[PDB]
RNA sequence: ACCUCGGAGCAGAACCCAACCUCCGAGCAGUACAUGCUAAGACUUCACCAGUCAAAGCGAACCUCAAUUGAUCCA
């Protein structure tokens, strides 16, 4: 009795004669890429990728964004080495390097990785947070404008929201400064929305801040069609995710039935789906900017369920399933004696009929 | 009473432990060092020799550590009065 | 399992010959 | 007349108690054996006579994944630095897919 | 109500205003519960006995904090992390 | 060949613990966790009872 | 009644950062025999090229979430030698810079003893600590 | 000649399986003295007695081996 494999085996392309001519593993690292570089394919016997929860990912996902701005590669790559050429003639560099002291500019690669790679990183920080699984149904894109929003609280400092980043509601309790680059011809919406929070409805989501036509960098000229409205997290449930949109139209498009009344306190009207408000306008904006992060509770949200919103305030817990005893059995036998204590409800005395 | 008293003894051999942690490990480190220093000992003499094992340069050893041996403990035995 | 399609997955000393 | 001696031991009643599919609870023990056949996966772990013991409330699957050892497990570095340049090692492995999410947030007060 | 209970002190008042705000109602009632017994005397007892050790222990604001590093270490490493995010010269309000 | 030996402890008195030990060595003195006390504190070999 | 009170008495955050935020995610415990372990939420992971260095912080289920490597322009140009040990320093100040604006602060790194005990890996992890990044990941709360 | 325990074959792929069947062994040894205390769920030499693994918790630094062994009363 026996059964032969469905495809190849896996050590079987090396030939066993011949051995002492093969070339071995020095190493352990050596081995090691092997093995992990093994283990990312897909095998027909039964392996751990497929059991544990990867959600069946092959599939192609739509993008919906803007095309990459050609450039000529050539060009690139030749100053690029004229580039380091020019930095390899300084001996000082050299001196630098052999007496393991040369730092970075910090600022100027952060404003470089934010001018050529950053846009592919803050997209898949997008997708590993769940943004386009929850914003666009899958539907990805990737951020093609750089982005600026920082917060207000103090006098001096800032509190900016980088992809991903924790800011509490205190420190949002007023309208941020956003700023980026624009053209004088394009209109812009402005969309703040958080993707947790909702307490009514567990797939929805709540606007806080839509602002339309937004004529190029001037950010204040825009029409308020949703004021805005500070984080609201509730007490025992954990962290919260807001997220801005940057979406660029071609043509002026307006709209009233998606406007809310001047002051908006009423949470049944806050419940936005971006699903929904990008299907109405698929042709017409195209998601260009993105920005995102982490809201966990503090003593101004109920602040804001008291004198904004008029409601009590409510609180969660973090509840555990019930632990698990077998059946209870007439003569336990060799189990201690505080097996009775498992199955007890209330440890005090009890007299039944007395 | 008794109770008093055996907590107060408690009381007292927990404050009498430091001082003894510290001189039991010092008295740790000291052998520690004389063994090593023994094993460096037995080491340096039997360098010199001929042939093979220690079926003769090892005994020759042995016999020099004695009266090494005999020689501290009478250098002692001087120094004493 | 030795009725499996899979016998002898994790076979390693034809590989060794030392 | 009977020169040979001693051989009266009996069985020890190792193997697999749980198989592919077997719901399991917290701490219930899934194979024992000595001179490891099944390796631990996720969310099982081991004991001192080598025991597979589940770690979480879930369902036991059997895979086949490769086998990377630990740096300072010698033998099997040595073993490992002894292959020719294409070949990896493929144990058997035992896994507790978890059922349950470690919990939920209920409503409490609303105060 | 809180604000109105005339038969605690105005600073120890205070002081168990602000560190017991999470036991506070909208209408400024302060809610205890209790579910140790079955017994209802035993409830209203321990009720009873939190009420007067949260009196006496507020007043006591020498009281030391003992540190605990399992859940609020954490806490700890996130706050300071954002403040390591504060260098602009110029916001308002 | 080895002899187990009875240590006892010297704060929190009264406790004691068996431990073995090489019969041509010398006496022990062991650094062990005195639940009486509830910290880790000196013990003095005391009255070997056994020859194992 | 007041209609904004609809409050829905189980609360679903579909945060997949949430639970392991409140510490309360379960980290994958086991497989106790190979190497490397895989109980964390967060790891450190350096690739060491004969050209470049890299250095990753993944997620347990596989998906990267940010990095910081010498094939981009942006580094590249700002040093020199990309192989040698101030690059991976510079990697480790670009990376800890990057993901402390990723709201990421806990990963795990766990190396071979001859990268460990290498003046790259130590200088990579002195910088992401002086950076603010810390390693070894808290407790799980109810393991 | 043997009376107790462990490993291999008979017993080839869950468990178990005898023989005055064929071969090996054991009645120890070695290192820390947290070889501290408690506590879900399980395995179990086909009964029982015995034996084995162990999540979490309080504290505290940041275990090798295969058998290597003896119940009650009593002292
Ligand atoms: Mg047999
Ligand atoms: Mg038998
Ligand atoms: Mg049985
Ligand atoms: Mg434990």
């Amino acid at each position: 009795r026996r059964t032969p494999p469905l495809g190849p085996m896996p050590n079987s392309d090396i030939d066993l004669s011949n051995l002492e001519r093969l070339e071995k593993y020095r190493s352990f690292d050596r081995y090691r890429r092997r093995a992990e570089q093994e283990a990312q394919a897909p095998h027909w016997w039964r392996t751990y990728r497929e059991y544990f929860g990867e959600k069946t990912d092959p599939k192609e996902k739509i993008d919906i964004g803007l095309p990459p701005p050609k450039v000529s590669r050539t060009q690139q790559l030749l100053e690029r080495k004229q580039a380091i050429q020019e930095l390899r003639a300084n001996v000082e560099e050299e001196r630098a390097a052999r007496l393991r002291t040369a730092s970075v500019p910090l600022d100027a690669v952060r404003a470089e990785w934010e001018r050529t790679c950053g846009p592919y990183h803050k997209q898949r920080l997008a997708e590993y947070y769940g943004l386009y699984r929850d914003l666009f149904h899958g539907a990805t894109f990737v951020p093609r404008v750089p982005l600026h929003v920082a917060y207000a609280v103090g006098e001096d400092d800032l509190m900016p929201v980088y992809c991903g980043n924790e800011v509490t509601p205190t420190e949002a309790a007023q309208a941020p400064e956003v700023t980026y680059e624009a053209e004088e011809g394009s209109l812009w919406t402005l969309l703040l929305t958080s993707l947790d929070g909702h307490l009514l409805e567990p797939d929805a989501e709540y606007l806080h801040w839509l602002l339309t036509n937004i004529p190029g960098n001037r950010v204040a000229e825009g029409q308020v069609t949703c004021p805005y409205l500070p984080p609201f997290p509730a007490r025992g449930s954990g962290i919260h995710r807001l997220a801005f949109l940057l979406f660029k139209q071609d043509q002026p498009i307006d709209f009233s039935e998606d406007a809310r009344p001047s002051p908006c306190y009423q949470l049944a009207q806050r419940t936005f789906r971006t699903f929904d408000f990008y299907k109405k306008h698929q042709e017409t904006m195209t998601p260009a900017g993105l920005s995102f992060f982490q809201c966990r509770w503090d003593d101004s949200v109920t602040y804001i369920f008291h004198q904004l919103l008029d409601m009590r305030e409510p609180v969660f817990e973090f509840v555990r399933p019930p632990p698990y005893h077998p059946k209870q059995k007439r003569f336990p036998h060799r189990q201690p004696l505080r097996y009775l204590d498992r199955y007890r409800d209330s440890h005090e005395p009890t007299y039944g009929i007395y | 009473q008794k109770r008093r008293e055996r907590e107060q003894h408690i009381a007292e051999c927990m404050a009498k432990m430091p001082q003894m942690i510290v001189n039991w490990q010092q008295q740790q480190r000291e052998n520690w060092e004389k063994a090593q220093a023994d094993k460096e000992r037995r080491a340096r003499l039997q360098a010199e020799a001929q042939e093979l094992l220690g079926y003769q340069v090892d005994p020759r050893s042995a016999r020099f550590q004695e009266l090494l041996q005999d020689l501290e403990k009478k250098e002692r035995k001087r120094l004493k009065e | 399992y030795k009725t499996k399609p899979t016998h002898g997955i994790g076979k390693y000393k034809h590989l060794i010959k030392a | 007349s009977s020169k040979n001696l001693g051989g009266k031991s009996s069985g020890r009643r190792q193997g697999i108690k749980k198989m592919e599919g077997h719901y399991v609870h917290a701490g219930n023990i899934i194979a024992t054996q000595r001179h490891f056949r099944w390796h631990p996966g996720a969310h099982v772990g081991v004991g001192k006579n080598k025991c597979l013991y589940a770690l979480e409330e879930g369902i036991v699957r059997y895979t086949k994944e490769v086998y990377v050892p630990h740096p300072r497990n010698t033998e099997a570095v040595d073993l490992i630095t002894r292959l020719p340049k294409g070949a990896v090692l493929y144990k058997t492995f035992v896994h507790v897919v978890p059922a349950k999410p470690e919990g939920t947030f209920k409503l409490v007060a609303m105060l | 109500h809180l604000a109105t209970a005339e038969w605690i002190a105005e600073p120890v008042r205070q002081k168990i205003a602000i560190t017991h705000k999470n036991k506070i109602n909208r209408l400024g009632e302060l809610i205890l519960t209790s579910e140790s017994s079955r017994y209802q005397f035993r409830n209203l007892a321990d009720c009873l006995q939190k009420i007067r050790d949260m009196i006496t222990e507020a007043s006591q604001t020498p009281k030391e904090p003992t540190k605990e590093d399992v859940k609020l270490h954490r806490i700890r490493i996130e706050n300071m992390n954002r403040e390591r995010l504060r260098q602009k010269r110029i916001h308002s309000a | 060949k080895n002899i187990l030996v009875r240590m006892v402890s010297e704060a929190g008195t009264g406790f004691c613990f068996n431990t073995k030990r090489n019969r041509l060595r010398e006496k022990l003195t062991l650094l062990h966790y005195d639940p009486v006390v509830k910290q880790r504190v000196l013990f003095v070999e005391k009255k070997k009872i056994r020859s194992l | 009644p007041v209609e904004n009170e609809a409050v829905a008495p189980e609360f679903t955050n579909r945060n997949p950062r949430n639970l392991e935020l409140l510490s309360v995610a379960r980290k994958e415990r086991g497989w106790r025999t190979v190497f490397p372990s895989r109980e964390f939420w967060h790891r450190l992971r350096v690739i060491r090229t004969q050209h470049h260095v890299e250095a990753l912080v993944e997620h347990q289920n596989g998906k990267v979430v940010v990095s910081a490597s010498t094939r981009e322009w942006a580094i590249k140009k700002h040093l020199y030698s990309t192989r040698n040990v101030v690059a991976c320093e510079s990697i480790g100040r670009v990376l800890a810079q990057r993901c402390l604006e990723a709201g990421i602060n806990f990963m795990v790194y766990q190396p071979t003893p001859w990268e460990a005990a290498s003046d790259s890996m130590k200088r990579l992890q002195s910088a992401m600590t002086e950076g603010g990044v810390v390693l070894r990941e808290p407790q799980r709360i109810y393991e």
